[PDB]
């Protein structure tokens, strides 16, 4: 007999990026 | 509320009384704690007294 | 007994919102595919000794694509019909959040706020089958139809009730009549059936669609071509030497001589003979119903071989001289296709296995019937050579045949090719 429960389950590659980040403070 | 809404007439005060000796009708279930909690704010809301 | 009335639309609805979360088309197709297998599974394990029942995907596909529906009148609630229903309904406060955001939409859809709203609000398992919600919709037209809108209140309030956050926002979409869920109509037709979007295109309707449409492995010849029916014939399109050979990708191909013969279609079951024309057009009084009557039926009945029992044929009919064994141009029968022979229907087998069975139909005999001169070509110049013969022989042309061509009746190309100088 079954039911619609049965039928219908319940259910390196690439290349490196940098970025130099430098601080413009005056003690540098 | 459904029952409030239905009266023509102009109704000054709106109450409700809760006869229940129970404290934690919702112990197994949350999700219905939530739910009355937001029936409760609505109803407040729109004016409804409860006791 | 329909499919849907067991069919909870909770299922439905997480289909559609599975099909929607789904980023590439494959995974949609997927999810609709695997939807449509467990719903053809189900209706062929309940619908055992049936007896042609008239249950197919209707209920379910007129949901998933509100736009072709036409049985139903337009709802008369729109988007703000809609917010003002379920301000009303659910009674929110006027001033609250909640009812604002829902009249304030922006006249991140409507459906969306409407989700939202009813999160906190809504249960989390709906009752309602897909029946049921066809059948709440259809109330609701008929009493728009009808100018009564107590009844679409009520039944509004009803679906509201008894489904699901999820449930209101599929629903509150379907009344609007836009899903959106990243397939095209097209696409949708496609997987349902691969001669799903020409049938419906011709017929503008759902309904027959999804019923004639129901087996997968039966397609459009099957059902186009019926016993004791009038169909109309195919026809070639004419086409120019020189580029012949690029018309079937360089493929072998059938070479027909040309009959100026007036084109008719004709039905054997038994002693019974019809005949129809291209235009439908009924001469079975010309040649007679029976092997009794007529002057050509009678002449035929032998012919046929007793493993021939119903069949069908087209072809074209001419006039014949024995006396000079010639054919006058604008009783003799020319047969070059076979439809359906016996139980089985030879619309979806193509040119070839027609040609073979051709030859076990019947024994050909000159001046009453027979089967139509024809060879086999591969190359331009067995084409030049066979238009040569043609104009010797006073033939108007010649017919290019493909055999991987296969029937599709009332469509203008395919391997039908018509050459004539020019």
């Amino acid at each position: 007999m079954s039911g619609w429960e049965s039928y219908y389950k319940t259910e390196y590659s690439g290349r490196d990026s940098l970025i130099f980040l430098v601080d413009a403070s005056k003690a540098m | 509320a459904n029952l409030f809404s239905d009266v023509q007439f102009k109704m000054s005060h709106k109450r409700i009384m809760l006869f229940t000796n129970e404290d934690n009708p919702h112990g197994n279930d949350s999700a219905k704690a939530s739910r009355a909690r937001t029936k409760a704010g609505d109803l407040r809301d729109t004016g409804i007294f409860l006791d | 007994q329909t499919v849907a009335s067991h069919v909870p639309f909770a299922d439905l609805c997480s289909t559609l919102e599975r099909i929607q979360k789904s980023k590439g088309r494959a995974e949609k197709i997927r999810h609709f595919r695997e939807f449509l297998d467990s719903w053809r599974k189900f209706h062929d394990a309940l619908h055992k000794n049936h007896k042609d029942v008239t249950d197919s995907f209707y209920p379910a596909m007129r949901l998933i694509l509100p736009q072709l529906e036409r049985e139903r009148m337009a709802y008369g609630i729109k988007e703000t019909m809609l917010a003002k229903l379920y301000i009303e309904l659910l009674n929110l406060p006027r001033d609250g959040k909640d009812a604002l955001k829902l009249l304030n939409y922006r006249t991140g859809d409507f459906a969306m706020i409407a989700y939202f709203v009813l999160k906190p609000r809504c249960l989390q398992k709906g009752s309602l089958t897909i029946q049921q919600v066809n059948d709440l919709l259809d109330s609701i037209a008929s009493n728009n139809s009808a100018k009564r809108k107590d009844l679409i209140k009520k039944s509004l309030l009803q679906l509201i009730t008894q489904s699901s956050a999820l449930e209101q926002k599929w629903l509150i979409r379907m009344i609007i009549k836009d899903l959106k869920l990243g397939v095209s109509q097209q696409t949708i037709f496609s997987v349902f059936h691969n001669d799903a979007a020409e049938l419906h295109n011709v017929t503008t309707d759902l309904e027959k669609v999804c019923r004639q449409l129901h087996d997968p492995s039966v397609g459009l010849s099957d059902i186009s071509i019926t016993l004791f029916s009038a169909f109309k014939p195919m026809l070639a399109a004419i086409a120019d030497i020189e580029h012949i050979e690029k018309d079937m990708k360089h493929q072998s191909f059938y070479i027909e001589t040309k009959l100026d013969g007036e084109r008719m279609q004709m039905h054997k079951d038994g002693d019974v003979y019809k005949y129809f024309s291209r235009n439908g057009y009924n001469y079975t009084d010309q040649f007679g119903a029976s092997p009794t009557e007529g002057s050509l039926t009678p002449f035929i009945h032998n012919a046929f071989k007793a493993d021939i029992q119903i069949c069908i044929l087209d072809g074209e009919m001419m006039a014949y001289n024995p006396n000079t064994q010639t054919f006058m141009q604008k009783t003799c029968y020319c047969v070059f296709d076979v439809l359906m022979v016996n139980n089985k229907k030879l619309g979806h087998e193509t040119l070839r296995k027609r040609y073979e069975i051709l030859s076990s139909i019947f024994t050909p005999i000159p001046g009453r019937i027979e089967i139509v001169q024809k060879t086999q070509a591969h190359t331009k110049n067995e084409v030049i050579d066979a238009l040569n013969e043609a104009i010797d022989k006073r033939e108007e042309g010649i017919m290019v045949k493909q055999p991987l061509s296969i029937y599709k009746p009332d469509k203008r190309g395919e391997g039908w090719l018509k050459i004539k100088p020019e």
